[PDB]
C-alpha cells in the first residue's frame, strides 16, 4: 500500500531490529577452563557453568565431552579424573562441542524452538 | 493304549497287531487297537509256499497290520490274513495309523493332565466324536479350525473340550511347514484392484475344504506387480498339491476377467 | 476455530539465494521444506517444496500485526479470535535439476508469484535475471518482489537497492510491483508480506463448470510390502487440478494412456477409473478444485502408478471429449540469450526433421520437426500429448526435463 513511502515499513523492520539486537552468539566471557597439568587435567570451575545452562546436565557437559574410556563425573569440581582421553590446557573446548549441542539454544536466541537439529522423537512417531 | 466301543472287530476289516507269541499252529497276536484284544493268525496265511519259516517273518513284538477274516461272538476267534491282505491298504491303514497314535497321545495328555484316565477320556471324546462324523481323528482337526461348536454337536460334556483343543492345537503348530510359490498380477480395469481382489477369492473359495490339511493362506503383495502365495499346513503333499491348485486357478480365472496373472518363471 | 478448507491459491517461489526462499516459507507456513516429515508418514511422496497455511485477520486492530496464520492473536497481542479468510499455498520449486523447468505447467499451478531477492550482491543473479521474465512469459501479472536477507544491513542499503529494482521493472510489464522488506530467518515483518499477499495476489476466477482437468506431477504404490490381497489400495496419483471440479467416488480416465499395438498400427487408449479419496497435504476432502496440490486415491493396479510410471500424463472425467493428438502445431518464441553459466547472442534455430523436448504439461516428449513458417510449426511427436481446449504453453528444448538445454517456448495452436 506504499511506494518510496515504503521507508517507514522498513523502519518497522529497524524498530523490530533492536527488538533482536544483541542475541544469537557469545556474551560476557565465555570459557571458565583453566590452566591445570596434573595426571591429566581437571577444571575448577565446572560445577557453576551447570546451572548456567540449565540443570545437572551430567548427559550433556560430561556426556559429550569424553573420549575413549574416561572416567569420573563431577561430584566436587571437573571431572576426567583419571583418563578423560583429553589430558591438556585447551581453554578452548567447551566452546565448539557446545557449538550445536547446546542445551536450548537453535537458530534464534530468544524464545524460539529450542531443540531442533539433535532430536530422537522427530523420526520415531511424528509428533509434528 | 487305545480302547474301543465295539469290542469285537467288522469283518474285512483292516487292524493293527502286535506279535505275542508265535508258537504253534500259525502265531498268536492282539490287536493293540481293542485294548489287546487277542487275535489269531493261521500259518497258511502267511505267505505263499515259498520255504516259510515262521519263527523269523513274525517276531516278538513287532507290530504288524493284518485283517479280519474270521469272527466268532462267542469267546474270540478273530482269524486275521497278512500277505492275502489287500497290499494298497497297507499304506492305508499304516497313514491312518499314523493318526491314531497322534490321537493317543493327545488323548493320554487332556486325560492325564485333569482327573481323567484314558478309560474316561475315549469313553466321553473318541466315542462321542465316532457318533458325529467318522472317525475322531479328522474330526478334531476339524474341530481345531471351525472352534468349539463341533465338540459340543457331538455330545462331549461341557468345559473339558478346551484342554483338548490347547493340547491337540499343540501338536499341529509343532509340525508347521510351508509352501509358497510366486505370481505377478497386473490387470488395467475401471476398478483394477477391484478385480484383482475379487479374481483371487473366486479362486481361493473352497480350497480348504477339499484339501483338508491347511491351516491358513495368504496371497499378500511382496512387490507392485508381483505378489507371493503362502500356504501352511501340516501335510507335504497338501501343502504343495493346494498351492499349485490355486495358482492354476488364478490363471485360468484370471483371463476370464481379463487379470494377466503368470507364475514367476525363477 | 477455523474451518477445515482447502488450498484455493497456488504462490510461486522464485529467488537465488540459498536457503532464503525457503525460509521465507517456513516464516509463513512452518513446514521444512528441507528434511521432511512427509516422506515419513506414508510412502514416498517427495518433488517439490509444498507448503500450507491458513490464513486470517484479527479485526478491529492496527497494521501489519492483524493479519495473522494461526488461530492464536498472539502475534497483534491479544486474547481474541479472528475471522477467516482462505487458505494459500506455496511452491519453493527445489525438485531435480529444476532451476526454472518446473515454470512451464500452466498458471492454475502458480496463480500467483513472489520473487525473493539474493541478499548482498548488487541485484541480479544467475538465477533472478534468468527466470525474472519468465514471469512474464508463463503468465504472472501478479507478482511480489521482496527483499529479504536484510537481517544484516542498513537504510543505505535501500536508498539504492529498492531504487535499483524500479529500474529492473520500468522497462517490461511489471511497474508497480510491490518491495516488502521482510526479515529472512526471524519472523519478523512478515506480517507485511503475509498482508501484501492478501492484497496484489488475489483469488483468481475459478470457473467450476468446466472440463476436469488435473495435471499429474506424481504417481505411485501406497501399500507397503507383505499387505494382503485383501488390504489392498489403489494406485495414487497427486496432480494439480487446473480447472473444474472432481469428486470422490467420480469416474475418470488417464490421457493419453497405455500403448497398444493392435495389427501393424499403434495408438494410446485411455485408462477408466474411480476416484476412491482426495487428499489435500494431510486432510481427506470429498472434493477437489484448481489451486493446491491434491493426492488422489483410485481402484488402478498399483503397478501402473509404483514408480512413478502414471507421471507426465493428465486426467479428466470418463466422458471427456479430449483430443489426445500426435502431431501438433505449435507456434513457437524468439527468445533471448539463455543459458545463464555460458552465455551468448541468438541461438540455434528451429531446423526440420530436428529432435526437440515439448514440456507439455509435465511430459517429455520428442517430436520431430516436420513444418517451419514464421509463426506455425509442424510436429512429429513420439508420445501423443492430450490438449483438452486451450492451446498449452510448451517450453521447448531439446533433452529432457531440465536447466540443461532451454530454447523457445510457444503455445500450442489447436
Amino acid at each position: 500500500s506504499s511506494e518510496k513511502e515504503y521507508v517507514e515499513m522498513l523502519d518497522r523492520l529497524y524498530s523490530k531490529l533492536p527488538e533482536k539486537g544483541r542475541k544469537e552468539g557469545t556474551q560476557s566471557l565465555p570459557n571458565m577452563i583453566i590452566l591445570n597439568i596434573g595426571n591429566t587435567t581437571i577444571i575448577r570451575n565446572f560445577a557453576e557453568y551447570c546451572d548456567r545452562i540449565r540443570r545437572e546436565d551430567k548427559i550433556c557437559m560430561k556426556y559429550l565431552l569424553k573420549e575413549l574410556a574416561a572416567p569420573g563425573n563431577v561430584d566436587d569440581k571437573g571431572e576426567l579424573v583419571i583418563q578423560g582421553k583429553f589430558s591438556s590446557q585447551v581453554i578452548n573446548t567447551l566452546m565448539e562441542r557446545f557449538l550445536k549441542a547446546y542445551v536450548e539454544c537453535s537458530t534464534c536466541k530468544s524464545l524460539d524452538t529450542i531443540l531442533k537439529k539433535e532430536k530422537k522423537s522427530w523420526y520415531i512417531v511424528c509428533l509434528a | 493304549m487305545i480302547y474301543s466301543r465295539s469290542k469285537l472287530p467288522s469283518e474285512g476289516e483292516i487292524l493293527i497287531a502286535t506279535v505275542k507269541q508265535v508258537f504253534d499252529y500259525g502265531s498268536y497276536v492282539s490287536l493293540d487297537e481293542y485294548g489287546g484284544l487277542q487275535a489269531f493268525l493261521p500259518w497258511s496265511e502267511v505267505s505263499s509256499k515259498w520255504v516259510k519259516n515262521i519263527r523269523d517273518v513274525l517276531k516278538e513284538n513287532r507290530k504288524v497290520i493284518v485283517k479280519v477274516i474270521r469272527v466268532d461272538r462267542r469267546k474270540g476267534t478273530v482269524d486275521v490274513s497278512l500277505k492275502k491282505v489287500t497290499d494298497d491298504e497297507r499304506r492305508k491303514k499304516n497313514l491312518q495309523w499314523k493318526k491314531i497314535q497322534r490321537l493317543d497321545k493327545i488323548l493320554e495328555l487332556v486325560s492325564q493332565k485333569l482327573k481323567l484316565s484314558e478309560k474316561d477320556a475315549w469313553e466321553q471324546v473318541a466315542w462321542k466324536l465316532e457318533a458325529k462324523y467318522g472317525d475322531p481323528i479328522t474330526a478334531i482337526e476339524k474341530a481345531v479350525k471351525e472352534g468349539e461348536k463341533i465338540l459340543i454337536d457331538a455330545g462331549v460334556p461341557e468345559i473339558w473340550v478346551k484342554p483338548l483343543l490347547e493340547e491337540a492345537s499343540k501338536h499341529a503348530e509343532e509340525r508347521k511347514v510351508k509352501m509358497s510359490g510366486l505370481i505377478t498380477v497386473r490387470t488395467n480395469e475401471p476398478l483394477g484392484v477391484e478385480k484383482i481382489k475379487e479374481v483371487i477369492s473366486k479362486a481361493l473359495e473352497n480350497i480348504e475344504q477339499d484339501y483338508e490339511s491347511l491351516l491358513n493362506i495368504k496371497i499378500y503383495t511382496i512387490g507392485a506387480p508381483r505378489y507371493r502365495v503362502d500356504v501352511v499346513g501340516t501335510n507335504p503333499k497338501e501343502a504343495s498339491e493346494a498351492l499349485n491348485q490355486i495358482i492354476s486357478n488364478l490363471i485360468k480365472i484370471g483371463k476370464e476377467e481379463n487379470v494377466d496373472i503368470s507364475v514367476v518363471k525363477k | 476455530a477455523w474451518p477445515k478448507v482447502q488450498p484455493e491459491v497456488n504462490i510461486g517461489v522464485v529467488g537465488h539465494v540459498d536457503h532464503g526462499k525457503t525460509t521465507l516459507v517456513q516464516a509463513i507456513t512452518g513446514i521444512w521444506t528441507s528434511k521432511h516429515s512427509e516422506e515419513l508418514k506414508r510412502g514416498m511422496t517427495i518433488k517439490l517444496g509444498y507448503a500450507e497455511t491458513n490464513i486470517g485477520v484479527c479485526e478491529s486492530c492496527k497494521k501489519p500485526e492483524a493479519y495473522v496464520t494461526e488461530p492464536s492473536c498472539k502475534s497483534c497481542g491479544s486474547d481474541d479470535e479472528p475471522k477467516f479468510l482462505r487458505r494459500i499455498s506455496f511452491i519453493d520449486a527445489p525438485g531435480h535439476e529444476v532451476l526454472m523447468a518446473t515454470m512451464l505447467s500452466g498458471a492454475a499451478l502458480m496463480d500467483g508469484a513472489i520473487l525473493v531477492v539474493a541478499a548482498n550482491e548488487p541485484f541480479p543473479q544467475p538465477q533472478t535475471r534468468e527466470h525474472f521474465v519468465a514471469l512474464g512469459i508463463i503468465g504472472v501479472k501478479n507478482l511480489i518482489i521482496v527483499q529479504n536477507k536484510v537481517d544484516v544491513v542498513s537504510k543505505e542499503e535501500a536508498l539504492s537497492q529498492y531504487r535499483q529494482i524500479k529500474q529492473f521493472t520500468k522497462g517490461t510489464w511489471a511497474e508497480n510491483v510491490p518491495i516488502i522488506p521482510v526479515s529472512a530467518l526471524h519472523k519478523i515483518n512478515i506480517d507485511s508480506l503475509i498482508e501484501g499477499i492478501e492484497e496484489y495476489i488475489k483469488t483468481p476466477y475459478r470457473d467450476l463448470s468446466q472440463k476436469p482437468v488435473m495435471l499429474v506431477i506424481r504417481s505411485f504404490d501406497v501399500n507397503k510390502p507383505g499387505t494382503q490381497f485383501n488390504e489392498l489400495k489403489g494406485g495414487v496419483i497427486g496432480g494439480s487440478i487446473i480447472q473444474g471440479l472432481f469428486k470422490v467416488d467420480q469416474e475418470i480416465k488417464v490421457l493419453p494412456g497405455l500403448r497398444v499395438e493392435k495389427q501393424g498400427k499403434v495408438s494410446y487408449e485411455p485408462i477408466f477409473t474411480k476416484i476412491s479419496s482426495i487428499r489435500f497435504g494431510d486432510e481427506e476432502f470429498k472434493e477437489a478444485k484448481p489451486g493446491g496440490l491434491v493426492a488422489i486415491g483410485t481402484y488402478l493396479d498399483p503397478s501402473l502408478t509404483k514408480a512413478d510410471n502414471l507421471l507426465g500424463s493428465i486426467i479428466t472425467l470418463a466422458d471427456a471429449e479430449v483430443p489426445v493428438l500426435w502431431n501438433i502445431r505449435i507456434k513457437y518464441n524468439l527468445l533471448e540469450r539463455v543459458v545463464g553459466a555460458k552465455e551468448m547472442l541468438k541461438v540455434d534455430p528451429i531446423r526440420a526433421k530436428e529432435t526437440l523436448m515439448l514440456s507439455v504439461g509435465s511430459s517429455t516428449t520428442l517430436g520431430i520437426v516436420t513444418s517451419v513458417k514464421k509463426d506455425e510449426i509442424e510436429v512429429e511427436l513420439r508420445r501423443p500429448v492430450a490438449v483438452w481446449s486451450n492451446n498449452i504453453r510448451t517450453v521447448i528444448s531439446r533433452q529432457i526435463a531440465g536447466r540443461w538445454r532451454m530454447i523457445g517456448w510457444g503455445l500450442v495452436e489447436i
